[PDB]
């Protein structure tokens, strides 16, 4: 199979900026390359086919160039409608393959997260499981790390997290991490803490509670 | 002008087969290839195969190991994709897409269907348990736990509260059930007066919960 | 009703009909060494009514049931014993055929590549598909 490598995986830009996304093929694909735009929850939309032909109805700020193994998609003077994920596709030989995607996101000023920790509800404890939740609210950029500690013992493998898309009003991210323990293990420990690392913080921040306090 | 309308979401057990349809609306298929591309949650695009309507010629990705069959009914302008011996890794949005030119199945895709979510899981329908995330600024929310399948919807104060709300993408737990959290930041000075209610709806199980989030 | 010309030949492309209009004819041709039956039909003709379409005047040089189609169009007739490898079809006004490049060839032409038989200026003519296969 032909492997299509896109780069960067993500990029931050403002309205008015020029963005260049690159697609490299593991072998020559002549000019049989297409570029697509995809917004969350929607189908991809064709922008360019045969490396540089602009699809009917697509604005002229989108242009493609390249041949053989190196291709680029350039958006000159980015507009609000252009923040989306972009994918390249080769159709030189079977199987048809796609690049891994490049997410184009809104650049804004750095914003440190507001961190909150929630013990499990008494209603959940009544059923035998404890969920401890750590919220990292309205931060920028997306890169954030959460570290769970129980009586200072570092936790691994017992947490899951999810992140919102960029907020429609302030272009920040929010992240929620959930530590899952049995009710028996939860009642055996006292200090529950989440330590957050983000570039907006001068040093990692720890939010904690004492069980039963 | 020409549009592609796909069939609705499917929830399937492992080992079963799913047959998704793709119907032309406001036109006909012509001899333009109709192809299928899937996207696993949070992943990229993957080509499965394509068929040439009228001619009947079909090509498939070898990695599917003969599990994919693509057919077309020219009289009703409908294409089908059948995927057999389903496994959890087949959970994805499946798209159909028309070829840009009469160049067989090695083409760019100019018109796409809206997508069909197919969930493959051993889990059975189950409504969520809704737990409170008790509260200058205060944060509070709801943890909508242990439901199947997707989706759940969350609103606050029946839609009257939208500022400061963040409803996170659901996560699939090791149990095979989903969990979703929805939070909101509010002034701490409002906590003695206002009542904040998360309204959770899980249509697959006909479950509706209006959980008041109280200051524990 | 018949179009004198065959549909346009496009180099490195083939065409095929989705379904045959009523009035379409197909020559009763036979394989090498085999001749057409005595006093038999020279052509098969696609016919129809308010309930079905079918081929009349069967050719002669496997399956007992030869299903009729819905009205207005006939399906590709089943092969007859000792039939010639090439099928000579004669289409009528309104018939559409659809093109595809041969495998290994591609088209710059965007969208459908089709040809329709039209009665223009008192004579029949097929529309030209704007198709080049390279």
């Amino acid at each position: 199979d032909i492997q299509m490598t896109q780069s960067p995986s993500t990029l931050s830009a403002s309205v008015g900026d020029r963005v260049t996304i690159t697609c490299r093929a593991s072998q020559s694909i002549s000019s049989w390359l297409a570029w697509y735009q995809q917004k969350p929850g929607k189908a991809p939309k064709l922008l360019i086919y045969k490396a540089s032909s602009l699809e009917s109805g697509v604005p002229s700020r989108f242009s493609g160039s390249g041949s053989g193994t190196e291709f680029t998609l350039t958006i000159s003077s980015l507009q609000p409608d252009d923040f989306a994920t972009y994918y390249c596709q080769q159709y030189n030989i079977y199987p048809i393959t796609f690049g891994g995607g490049t997410k184009v996101e809104i650049k804004r000023t750095v914003a440190a997260p507001s961190v909150f920790i929630f013990p499990p509800s008494d209603e959940q404890l009544k059923s035998g499981t404890a969920s401890v939740v750590c919220l990292l609210n309205n931060f920028y950029p997306r890169e954030a790390k959460v570290q769970w500690k129980v009586d200072n013992a570092l936790q691994s493998g017992n947490s899951q997290e999810s992140v919102t898309e960029q907020d429609s009003k302030d272009s920040t991210y929010s992240l929620s991490s959930t530590l899952t323990l049995s009710k028996a293990d939860y009642e055996k420990h006292k200090v529950y803490a989440c330590e957050v690392t983000h570039q907006g913080l001068s040093s990692p921040v720890t939010k904690s509670f004492n069980r039963g306090e | 002008q020409v549009q592609l309308v796909q069939s609705g979401a499917e929830v399937k057990k492992p080992g079963s087969s799913v047959k998704v349809s793709c119907k032309a609306s406001g036109g006909t298929f012509s001899s333009l290839a109709i192809s299928w591309v899937r996207q696993a949650p949070g992943q990229g695009l993957e080509w499965m195969g394509g068929i040439i309507p009228i001619f009947g010629t079909a090509n498939y990705a070898q990695k599917f190991q003969g599990r994919v069959t693509i057919t077309a009914d020219e009289s009703t302008s409908t294409a089908y994709m059948e995927l057999s011996s389903l496994r959890s890794e087949d959970t994805a949005v499946y798209y159909c897409a028309r070829g840009g030119s009469v160049s067989g199945t090695l083409v760019d895709f100019d018109i796409w269907g809206q997508g069909t979510m197919v969930t493959v899981s051993s889990a059975s329908t189950k409504g969520p348990s809704v737990f409170p995330l008790a509260p200058g600024t205060a944060a509070l929310g709801c943890l909508v736990k242990d439901y199947f399948p997707e989706p759940v919807t969350v609103s606050w104060n029946s839609g009257a509260l939208t500022s400061g709300v963040h409803t996170f993408p659901a996560v699939l737990q090791s149990s095979g059930l989903y969990s979703l959290s929805s939070v909101v930041t509010v002034p701490s000075s409002s906590l003695g007066t206002q009542t904040y209610i998360c309204n959770v709806n899980h249509k697959p199980s006909n479950t509706k919960v209006d959980k008041k989030v109280e200051p524990k | 009703e018949l179009c004198d010309d065959d549909p346009p030949e496009i180099p490195h492309a083939t065409f095929k009909a989705m379904a045959y209009k009523e009035g379409t004819m197909l020559n009763c041709e036979c394989k090498r060494g085999f001749r057409r039956i005595k006093s038999g039909s020279l052509y098969m003709l696609c016919t129809g009514n308010s309930s079905h379409s079918s081929w009349d005047n069967q050719c002669q040089c496997m399956q007992p049931v030869d299903q009729a189609s819905l009205p207005g169009h006939c399906r590709e007739p089943p092969p007859w014993e000792n039939e010639a490898t090439e099928r000579i079809y004669h289409f009528v006004v309104g018939q559409m055929v659809y093109y595809q490049c041969v495998q290994g060839y591609r088209a710059l032409h965007r969208g459908p590549a089709e040809s329709v038989c039209k009665m223009t200026h008192g004579k029949t003519r097929w529309t030209q598909p704007q198709l080049i296969c390279t």
